[PDB]
């Protein structure tokens, strides 16, 4: 069980809206139940996702109402993180955790433009 | 889950011999196992992580291995204090999940047990009952035969016993057997007797006493 | 570190089981801290987690029913298991790893739940005595409930020789077991032997010298 990440390294513009992705294989039908997602970073967990329902009670808050995971995406083996109104705060290594079956994390670094 | 299934259940082996426990995953781990062991009333220890390699002070004799869906811990010049239930983790995928377990046991020599046996306390038979009690001590192997003769009568369905997790030090076991009465039933009869039959008693050994 | 388990031995059905881990040493700062049971006759079953990060995971055989949580201000985490049964009587333990992949690599001592409608009873404690060179003594600790019961010898300076038996079932629902040791005969007239019992969840303490 491998995760996969396209891109290592994202380069954002203060105030953009970014969408982070996560791959993890699927075989061919979702089994939610057996699914496990977090996004965290560093000490602050972002998403929780575990056994197919979310829990955002435990979301920090720097990223509250702000950023959030896409539903319909995880069908396609896509774990797709959705920051919105970036800031130089938000900088930082960013982290995937996903269960199915087996489990894997990867690490994605992040830089925010300074505002102009 | 990753169903971890561990053989045997339980395995004796003697000292200074070589013990060998698999476990067993349901799919491809590929080398996130540990193994532990946990001696009698107390917690688990760990001894092998990565599924080969040993924890800071785990003794050269534990040794793991396997990769991808078998396992196999081997301890090597059985020691005495090595008796304990051991059990492997998988840590590849939640939930985590273990194995139910392998009970070792020591092989040694026969060793008769000491024989002994206690009367009621007079507080206890002012309160209505009587407990007899008796005592088996330091015996290998584990069968042992307790039965409890009261006026020469053989006694039936009104005794318990249990036994103690096999000794660390010397691998025996010891064995307690308790025959309960009503005061009326014990005062109506004399000699109360507890008749001990083991491998390592050339014929069984009784120990009694008199009410009064 | 060091983990420390507490909280209620006995819950009636029904009801929460709720469990406190005191988390010290090295351990306050590791990054995942988990719960494990054991319930009896079954293999050990992952509960689940809290992190560092806040984040929880609960095994989906029980998440309907956990809830985990924490509190750094006084280095503890929780556990509430709701609508528990009799299938829920284990041995409940905290234990750490230090990271997402990693084994449980250290474990409390485990603190033991009984689910039951029973009342907590305490127990009465009776002497073994005889009515050779070796000599034995103990203490019958009988009708009390739930489990467990602790017996020690001398305030804890006697170990050697010293048998604590498993608890036994009685037909009236209450537990019993039997403490006992071994002596040199040459020994009784000299020296004093006290069995020290303790039975936590009716807050019971009994010292009781035995004598010859």
């Amino acid at each position: 069980f491998t995760v996969t990440v396209p891109k290592d390294l994202y380069v954002v513009e203060y105030g953009s809206n970014m969408t982070i992705e996560c791959k993890f294989p699927v075989e061919k039908q979702l089994d939610l139940a057996a699914l496990i997602v977090y996004w965290e970073m560093e000490d602050k967990n972002i998403i929780q996702f575990v056994h197919g329902e979310e829990d955002l009670k435990v979301q920090h808050s720097s990223y509250r109402q702000r950023a959030r995971l896409l539903k319909d995406q995880l069908s396609l083996g896509n774990a797709a993180l959705q920051i919105t109104d970036v800031k130089l705060q938000d900088a930082g290594v960013y982290r995937c955790m996903i269960s199915y079956g087996g489990a894997d994390y990867k690490r994605i670094t992040v830089k925010v433009n300074a505002p102009y | 889950d990753i169903v971890m299934t561990q053989s045997p259940d339980s395995l004796a082996v003697s000292l200074g011999e070589r013990a060998t426990i698999n476990c067993k995953a349901s799919q491809n781990v590929d080398t996130s196992v540990a193994w532990f062991q946990q001696k009698p009333g107390q917690p688990p220890k760990a001894l092998i992580y990565s599924a080969s390699f040993r924890y800071s002070g785990v003794p050269d004799r534990f040794s793991g291995s396997g990769s991808g869906t078998d396992f196999t811990l081997t301890i090597s010049s059985l020691q005495a204090e090595d008796v304990a239930v051991y059990f492997c983790q998988q840590y590849y995928g939640y939930p985590f999940t273990f194995g139910q377990g392998t009970k070792l046991e020591i092989k040694r020599t026969v060793a008769a047990p000491s024989v002994f046996i206690f009367p009621p306390s007079d507080e206890q038979l002012k309160s209505g009952t009587a407990s007899v009690v008796c005592l088996l001590n330091n015996f290998y192997p584990r069968e042992a035969k307790v039965q409890w003769k009261v006026d020469n009568a053989l006694q039936s369905g009104n005794s318990q016993e249990s036994v103690t997790e096999q000794d660390s030090k010397d691998s025996t076991y010891s064995l307690s057997s308790t025959l309960t009465l009503s005061k009326a039933d014990y005062e109506k009869h004399k000699v109360y007797a507890c008749e001990v039959t083991h491998q390592g008693l050339s014929s069984p050994v009784t120990k009694s006493f008199n009410r009064g | 570190g060091q983990l420390q388990e507490s909280g209620p031995s006995l819950v009636k059905p029904s009801q929460t089981l709720s469990l406190t881990c005191t988390v010290s040493g090295d351990s306050i700062t590791r990054g995942y801290w988990n719960w494990i049971r054991k319930h009896p006759g079954k293999g050990l079953e992952y509960i689940g987690y809290i992190s560092y990060t806040g984040s929880t995971y609960s095994n989906l055989s029980l998440k309907s029913r956990v809830t985990i949580s924490r509190d750094t201000s006084k280095n503890q985490y929780y556990l509430k298991l709701s609508s528990v049964t009799a299938a829920d009587t284990a041995v409940y333990y905290c234990a750490t790893s230090t990271g997402w992949l990693d084994p449980v690599d250290y474990w409390g001592q485990g603190t033991l739940v009984t689910v039951s409608s029973a009342s907590t009873k305490g127990p009465s404690v009776f002497p073994l005595a005889p009515c050779e060179s070796t000599a034995a003594l103990g203490c019958l600790v009988k009708d009390y409930f739930p489990e467990p019961v602790t017996v020690s010898w001398n305030s804890g300076a006697l170990t050697s020789g010293v048998h604590t038996f498993p608890a036994v079932l009685q037909s009236s629902g209450l537990y019993s077991l039997s403490s006992v040791v071994t002596v040199p005969s040459s020994s009784l007239g000299t020296k004093t032997y006290t069995c020290n019992v303790d039975h936590k969840p009716s807050n019971t303490k009994v010292d009781k010298r035995v004598e010859s």
